[PDB]
């Protein structure tokens, strides 16, 4: 029941794209780097833990064995199909492996054909691109290149086709075998602390492949001790096919690059298993092996001459020397020489396994084997020979003793007689040290260090069999530096300083060191007597001290032993000098021994060093004494003197250069050791400050050993640079190094230095450390310095980013004048790394690397903050943010081509199973340079900066990142970041088209490499890293990527055909990865709607059904059920569905199709209507409490300082407003940060973090719904559901107007919400007054606005205009709607006199922007006293209108639009009768008569079109204005009134005549009406007197026949200049015609 | 139709134009004030005349 369900899908989904194959490549890489992510995804968690992939990674012969399997292959292939069977067929023909595995291959290949396009060498645009980038750089092939026409023709073709397919066949099988022997090596060494889910797959794993559980006290070891011989025997066809190439291979593809392929896959296969072999024998070190295997094992080395016939090449030699070193590793493993010398000496049996001396046949065997090899002349035998010629002497020494089946064997070849060949063997290989150098050379290449060839826990593990080599060829090979040598070269491995961390590993890679103080023979063989010959022998104890430091920082057991053997030291060791021959005399007691005893009281270095008389010592003829001392005091003291250039004829001889750099380099590592440990929980923080105090003992009071090394870097600084041997550059680089080990403990004195070092732009004495530059070659002695020089200051950087502070000494100018020093210093070495000529490539890539990440640390620092924190290096980012943006003419290329060849370099690098060190490097350095780039870009946004020369230089360095990632995929999210960042640029500056730089092919091989959101695994980061990139792609003016990437070449397999299949599970996907899909869904709608749009109607049916699930299922208030940070995602995640719900309702409104689609989503606002508008979540009580104790324990940094700079995009998670990332390491150095149970302020800032980002998604759901809503309120426009339409629209005025009122967000972090939120309600209210729709429910909605306007602080006339005047428009419509509708008068009296009343008395004091807030409150006033409560509250309201006195204010303003608005404002003031008669009385017409306004209107040029403005707008205000309030005033007495209107008339008939003339065969109809009352009224008051009205001034004759002409020809002089947004006013013509009627007649 | 709406399409970003929604909504305001003060004008000359009859 064991099918390949999982391990080779079907092939719909491969060919269809839905699944991709879980290849080997992507397996080897998860394994490989450790990822957490990967490793525990979904798709590969089950792909691993099926039982089909477990039997076939315990049985490989499996996987490619030659066998029947044509019914299988037809069921697959059947239910671009025949190509593929094609493909398959012809591989299963060629290869003998199954025809199951060819069609996997073929379709692996498929599916990652962009891959093998895109590692293809370049065309001539590139080529072109790069020749004018350079103006070293010459590595790439500009001579050999094509076009992309040709170069795409031919990748089409048969030969090609093949060739590349062959090529992926033997690249998966390497993958294959480097992701199982990944696997066994993290389920045999798995290491501790790691996260639970990799734990649990482990255990999970084991349990059903091997059923080895760790709870049972005795696992299964069988399942995992068989695999040797799995792969032992499949070795033996992998030399096969080494040695002999397929047959029935067409002889076309034979050719030499093919033929170098195959061997070195071969190679890489034989390495791989040869690797799985040693883990799964030293998985079980005590008990040995099998010897049935070991004995065939042996006969195959003997025939294949332990692959030197296929490793005799000179060009697989980089492959050659680590297979011959694990070859070697493996021989001595099954060798077993530790339990083999205890068998044969104490005879006592291992009862775990019967071991090979049992047999005389295997025994005879290996014996004819290694003389063979020897005979043949091969190193590669030098240490298994020396090793079975050490076993011969043992086992020959125990039958001499003796004179069991070991007889036969040393009888049947002579060796019993004689002992020649094995002696003969053993001197060979020990003269000049051949074989302690090629051990040495082996462990090099089988080591930790990144020159290893291997992963680290692998060279930890091979170190074994040679550890134990040595122990067991100590005590017969006398001591000598030769084997010292070699064992110092296998333990340290030439580590570097920066190469030593307290990552807590598994006991298993520590046994390898720990086995030095764990048996007898390897302490006191080589560590007594390394601590013994010191400072004799100064290199051996030095490394081994500099090794277990930094091997035993997590080790709590041994952690003092470092410590304890350098401050109490048992011996002491130097040369003797000539002066004290004179001081000491022979005791006599062994001649052998030469022991004597000091007769003077000598004083050494002549508190200081003394020695007491009558100290023992032994000659070793130099001598050693037997005196208890620390020796860190003693070569602290010995540096000092040597520092202080004064030589003492009699006392000790000086230290030599390279004893001096290895002192001072193993005191760095030691106090880095301590420093790192003491940080760790268990340890004393006082352990670096006790290690400096006792290495400052007994020297000068004055100097330290800090002084000391001041003063050697004087020394040697002394001179220029140039002219310094390999010894003095030593010594300089580990003085280096021991300054970066105090920067952590005593940061105060190293800054201090810096200061004054005169080493960086100090002065103008010679010795400088830019006066290095020029084209030079920097070797591993010239690149030790700078290599260490760039990471000292890197750590200087990062130890003065920390300014929230140990430091006695400093002060702000002098760390800003030594950050500005290290920036050029830097700037500099970046500059003139361009030229230098290294030994090999890593080195110059380690450099590049550390340059990088030390500029992107000072870039990042910068900007990251705004306050005074980052002020320290605000200098040097400002230097180097001018020089790498703005740079001159001259030397812009310079600083521009060391990027370049490093993609280059990386690009056209060779994809290797082995040397991982170089790998990650490599890696880190890409990563690094990219995220310089990104930074240098967003540098360059901010600002405001309209030049940027270096995008020309970046468009053709993305020209080479658009291929780069097929060599790596982790290349993928940073280049995409890049991109995103460049394209952020290009945006905020048509841009240069980046398909001319990528190219056609190019361009659409790169699209369908990153059409996959990470399909084979699935995560979260890297998921939103390409949502953030494509939506950045699409918002800028990129068109032509844009439509690649949206159509594909509708869309079938494009990004929006996975981005459905995303938004349509959301309701169980991850949060985080749903907000950049939907961000990445309106980038391409807003953009690019007609196709988006168009496909979401399509299918409609799978996206609306899931929308409308997540808004009914969206609870409000998720803060209080479970989950806290989750309640901003959903947030988000609600509004962004809010906005896309606004947009297809719009385009489906221009479409005219918004009518059932609306009806049905207004359903789904429940939502919307819980935690819309409201945004009373913002909890500003904790955000107080958080800053008060902020602000009392820190008084110095505010909490405000750590506001962003907006030079990222700020992440609406813990990291929105508070730079927490930064906060983590600036804050994390007192107690308070961490906090008990995880409290503290972290999780109080984390919490506000989340609150803002919160507030931010509220803001972005406000915006959407108000679209929404205004949208669907001109859609929702006939009579239906108007009940829950008005129901909503109600309960979001009402949230707003709470919200107006209660607590208020601050200003600086988010926008105003003043005039935000307030035309919202006010169109609301607006559009439900065109419809006639309102429930009349004003009696309480009106008091929030008069509190608000209560509580404004009256602002009419203040900045704050906006917002007074849409709260001015609010109420307006408010009152309005009241009025449609008493307990209403006594709840609305309050706006006619506190808040009319003083708007306008303060508008008329401000006047003495006014025309339209003034013309507003009239209209206020007259919409207000229209209510149907203020008809009998007349009485109440006359004294309260009164009592201000408006009138008084209203006729000055009137003594020309300010007078217009004063006389609407008084005339809708006279509506009431009281006030009515109180305007008619005298008062009025003395301004009336006197207004100054007489003067125009007595002129002739008063009209309604006349050509003049003031004619015009006096014409309007009288006809309009002037007698409505005339027929008012009159309508309370007319009798007496009569006499001044009959004056009026008489005295101004200019009026009268142009308004009867201008009419001949409106507003004018009214004054028709006005002046026919007025006759009316005045003759009937003259019907009883005669001394009144003495003249009517007025015809009724040529009124009569105008009424009668004019009652369609109508439309004739009909055309409404002022309303244009609206049958309107022939109603009214009419109406008013029958009311003269009704008066005239 | 949509051959027509690909024809009357324009080169803009969507969220622009439903933000002319406002301005249309502001610019109708002045005319449905100007109508809300005529009403009342006409409601007012109606009672006045109601009054004297």
């Amino acid at each position: 029941t064991l099918t390949d369900r999982t391990y080779l899908p079907p092939l719909e989904d491969c060919l269809t794209g839905r699944t991709v194959i879980l290849s080997w490549r992507l397996v080897a890489s998860a394994l490989e780097d450790a990822d957490l992510a990967r490793l525990t995804s979904p798709a590969l968690s089950t792909f691993l833990r099926d039982g089909f992939v477990h039997e076939l990674l315990k049985h490989p012969a499996r996987v490619f064995e030659p066998k029947d399997l044509k019914q299988e292959f037809e069921t697959k292939t059947s239910s671009g199909v025949d190509t593929i069977k094609k493909d398959a067929l012809w591989l299963a023909d060629a290869v003998a492996i199954n025809q199951v595995a060819a069609l996997r291959i073929v379709l692996i290949e498929y599916q990652t054909r962009a891959h093998s396009h895109l590692v293809l060498p370049l065309s001539t645009q590139d080529v072109a691109n790069i020749q004018e980038a350079a103006g070293i750089l010459s590595l790439l092939n500009p001579a050999s290149a094509v076009d992309a026409e040709t170069m795409w023709c031919d990748f089409e073709t048969e030969a090609r086709r093949r060739e590349r397919i062959l090529a992926t066949y033997l690249s998966e099988r390497r993958s294959f075998t480097a992701a199982v022997d990944a696997l066994v090596t993290f389920l045999l060494h798995s290491a501790p602390g790691q996260h639970k889910d990799l734990d649990s797959l482990r255990r999970a794993l084991l349990k059903d492949a091997f059923a080895f559980d760790e709870d049972l006290d005795v696992p299964d070891r069988s399942k995992l001790l068989t695999m040797a011989p799995t792969y032992m025997n499949l070795v033996e066809d992998c030399i096969a096919r080494a040695q002999a190439l397929p047959a029935k291979l067409g002889e076309s593809f034979k050719t030499e690059a093919f033929e170098l392929d195959w061997l070195r896959t071969a190679i890489t296969e034989a390495v791989h298993s040869l690797s799985i072999a040693f883990q799964a024998l030293d998985l079980d070190t005590p008990y040995f092996a099998p010897h049935e295997l070991l004995s065939e094992w042996f006969e195959l080395m003997n025939s294949s001459l332990f692959l030197e016939s296929i490793l005799g090449f000179e060009v697989v030699a980089d492959l050659a020397m680590p297979a011959r070193s694990l070859v070697s590793a493996i021989c001595l493993k099954m060798l077993n020489i530790d339990r083999t010398i205890q068998f044969l000496h104490d005879f006592d049996y291992p009862d775990g396994e019967e071991p090979y001396l049992l047999s005389s046949q295997t025994l005879n065997k290996i014996h004819t084997a290694v003389t063979n090899a020897v005979n043949s002349g091969v190193a590669a035998s030098l240490p298994v020979a020396f090793a079975w010629s050490l076993i011969v002497h043992q086992m020959h020494l125990g039958y001499q003793e003796r004179a069991s089946p070991y007889d036969d064997f040393l009888r049947e070849q002579r060796l019993d007689n004689d002992i020649a060949p094995v002696e003969q063997i053993a001197m060979l290989a020990t003269s000049r040290g051949q074989v302690y150098q090629v051990m040495s050379e082996m462990a090099l290449c089988l080591g930790t260090t990144h020159e290893a060839a291997f992963r680290p826990a692998v060279g930890a593990r091979a170190r074994l069999v040679f550890q134990d080599l040595l122990k067991r060829s100590a005590y017969l090979i006398p001591y000598q530096d030769e084997p010292v040598f070699s064992l110092l070269a296998i333990l340290a491995t030439g580590r570097q300083y920066w190469d030593v961390t307290d990552a807590l590993s598994a006991s298993s890679l520590n046994q390898v060191y720990t086995d030095m103080l764990d048996d007898e023979t390897l302490f006191t063989q080589f560590t007594m007597q390394a601590i013994n010959r010191f400072p004799y022998e100064f290199n051996p104890f030095s490394v081994l001290c500099r090794v277990l430091a930094a091997a035993l920082i997590t080790n709590k057991d041994k952690a003092d032993v470092v410590t304890g053997w350098l401050w109490r030291t048992p011996t002491l060791t130097v040369d003797w000098n000539p002066a004290w021959d004179r001081s000491y005399e022979l005791c006599f007691e062994d001649e052998n021994t030469n022991s004597f005893r000091l007769t003077r009281d000598v004083d050494l270095f002549g508190e200081r060093f003394i020695i007491p008389e009558g100290t023992l010592g032994r000659f070793v003829t130099t001598a050693r004494l037997e005196f208890e001392h620390s020796a860190l005091a003693l070569l602290g003291k010995r540096l000092e003197v040597k520092a202080a250039e004064e030589i003492c004829d009699s006392g000790m001889a000086p230290l030599d250069v390279d004893e001096q750099a290895e002192a001072v380099a193993m005191l760095a590592t030691v106090l880095r050791a301590e420093s790192l440990k003491s940080t760790a929980k268990g340890g004393d923080p006082e352990a670096p400050l006790k290690f400096l105090k006792e290495a400052s003992r007994l020297l000068p009071h004055n100097k330290d050993i800090l002084t000391v090394i001041s003063d050697t870097i004087d020394g040697l600084v002394e001179k220029e640079l140039l002219e310094l041997d390999g010894p003095q550059i030593a010594v300089l680089a580990s003085c280096l190094q021991f300054l970066h080990a105090a920067l952590a403990v005593c940061p105060g004195r190293v800054w201090a230095y810096m200061s004054r070092c005169a080493l960086i732009a100090g002065d103008a004495r010679p010795g400088r450390l830019s006066r290095i530059t020029g084209s030079l070659d920097m070797y591993a002695e010239r690149f030790d310095l700078l290599s260490s020089a760039v990471k000292l200051f890197a750590a200087l950087i990062d130890s003065a980013a920390c300014s929230a502070v140990p430091w006695l000494g400093t002060s702000e100018k002098i760390l800003s004048r030594v950050a500005l020093a290290i920036a050029q210093a830097a700037l500099d070495v970046y500059e003139s790394t361009t030229t230098w000529r290294f030994r090999s490539e890593l080195d110059r890539s380690i450099l590049v690397r550390d340059v990088v990440g030390l500029m992107h640390k000072l870039v990042v620092h910068a900007h990251t903050l705004s306050s005074h924190l980052t002020s320290t290096l605000s200098p040097a980012a400002a230097h180097i943010i001018s020089s790498f943006l703005t740079p001159p003419p001259s030397a812009s290329s310079l600083r521009f081509q060391p990027l370049l060849g490093t993609l280059l370099v990386a690009l056209i690098t060779p994809r290797a199973t082995l040397y991982p060190g170089q790998s990650r490097i490599l890696a880190e350095r890409v990563t690094s340079v990219l995220a310089f780039c990104t930074s240098l870009l967003r540098a360059a946004d901010f600002l405001g900066q309209t030049h940027i020369p270096l995008q020309t230089h970046l468009f053709q360095s993305a020209c080479l990142l658009a291929r780069l990632p097929a060599a790596n995929a982790v290349y993928r999210a940073p280049v995409l970041e890049l991109l995103r960042a460049l394209v952020e640029v290009a945006g905020r500056a048509e841009p240069p088209s980046l398909l001319g730089y990528l190219g056609s092919h190019a361009a659409r091989s790169f699209i369908s490499l990153v059409e996959g959101i990470d399909k084979p695994f699935g995560r979260v980061e890297h998921a939103v890293v390409t949502w953030r990139f494509f939506a950045a792609v699409i918002r800028n003016r990129q068109q032509w990527m844009a439509g690649c990437l949206l159509t594909g070449r509708v869309g079938e397999g494009s990004v929006l055909a996975a981005a459905m299949e995303r938004l349509r599970e959301v309701k169980s996907l991850d949060v985080q990865e749903a907000v950049a899909v939907m961000d990445f869904v309106v980038s391409a709608q807003n953009y690019w709607p007609w196709t988006i749009f168009a496909v979401r109607k399509e299918k409609e049916v799978v996206d609306a059904l899931r929308g409308y699930v997540r808004g009914l299922k969206a609870p409000g208030m998720v803060m209080k059920t479970d989950g806290a940070a989750a309640a901003a995602f959903q947030a988000r995640i609600a509004a962004y569905v809010a906005e896309t719900f606004a947009m297809q309702l719009y385009h489906m409104r221009q479409m005219r199709q918004a009518e059932k689609f609306a009806g049905e989503l207004v359903a789904d606002l429940d939502y919307f209507l819980r935690e819309g508008v409201m945004v009373w979540g913002y909890n500003a009580s904790l955000h107080g409490n958080f800053a008060r104790n902020f602000a009392k324990r820190f008084p110095g940094v505010e909490v405000d300082d750590f506001k962003r700079t907006m030079w990222l995009p700020r992440e609406l998670g813990k990291g929105y407003y508070y730079a927490l990332e930064v906060a983590e390491q600036m804050l994390g150095f007192d107690a308070g940060w961490g906090g008990v149970k995880q409290s503290g302020f972290r999780k109080e800032m984390e919490t506000a973090n989340l609150n803002l980002s919160l507030v931010e998604a509220q803001v972005s759901l406000f915006h959407a719904w108000e679209y929404l809503l205004l949208e669907l309120t001109l859609s929702l426009l006939p009579k239906k559901e108007n009940a829950a339409f008005a129901r909503q629209v109600l309960q979001v005025v009402e949230q707003c107007l709470e919200a107006n009122q209660r607590s208020q967000p601050p200003e600086n972090i988010f926008v105003v919400l003043g005039h935000a939120r307030a035309g919202l309600a006010l169109t609301l209210l607006q559009r439900l007054a065109d419809a006639n729709q309102l429930p009349r429910d004003v009696t309480h909605l009106l008091a929030l606005v008069s509190s608000a306007i209560h509580a404004v602080e009256n602002p009419f006339g203040a900045n704050d205009l906006p917002y007074f005047r849409t709260l001015l428009k609010i109420l307006f419509v408010v009152l309005r709607a009241a009025k449609q509708g008493v307990a209403i008068t006594q709840q609305v009296l309050t706006i006619l006199d506190r808040v009319v009343a003083r708007c306008f008395r303060a508008l008329a004091a401000l006047v003495h922007t006014a025309p339209e807030d003034l013309a507003l409150i009239t209209a206020i006033l007259q919409a207000c006293l229209s209510v149907p409560g203020i008809e009998q509250c007349q009485v109440q309201v006359l004294n309260i209108m009164a009592a201000h006195d408006v009138f008084q204010v209203a006729v000055a303003l009137f003594s020309p639009v300010y007078g217009e608005l004063a006389l609407l404002f008084l005339l809708e003031l006279s509506a009431l009768p009281a006030l009515a008669e109180h305007l008619a009385c005298d008062g009025l017409l003395g301004h009336l008569a006197a207004a100054r306004l007489a003067g125009y209107m007595r002129r002739t040029n008063v009209g309604p079109f006349a050509e003049n403005a003031g004619a015009a707008r006096c014409y309007a205000i009288w006809a309009k204005c002037l007698l409505p309030l005339l027929l008012n005033i009159l309508a309370a007495l007319g009798s007496t009134v009569a006499p001044e209107v009959a004056w009026v008339l008489n005295q101004f008939p200019n009026l009268l005549q142009s308004s009867v003339e201008r009419i001949e065969p409106l507003l004018e109809i009214s004054e028709i009406h006005s002046l026919a009352l007025l006759t009316r009224v005045l003759a009937a008051c003259r019907a009883q007197n005669a001394r009144d009205v003495p003249e009517v001034t007025w015809d009724g004759a040529k009124v009569l026949e105008c009424v009668e002409y004019w009652l369609k020809v109508l439309r004739e002089r009909l055309v409404p200049l002022g309303p244009r947004e609206v049958n309107r006013l022939e109603e009214k013509a009419v109406g008013l015609l029958v009311g003269v009627r009704e008066v005239l007649e | 139709d949509v051959d027509t709406y690909l024809s009357n399409l324009q080169t803009k970003t969507t969220l622009s134009m439903i933000a002319d929604g406002l301005e249309r909504s502001a610019r109708d305001f002045d005319a449905f004030l100007e109508e809300n003060v005529t009403l009342e004008w006409e409601a007012q000359r109606k009672r006045i005349y109601q009054h004297f009859g």
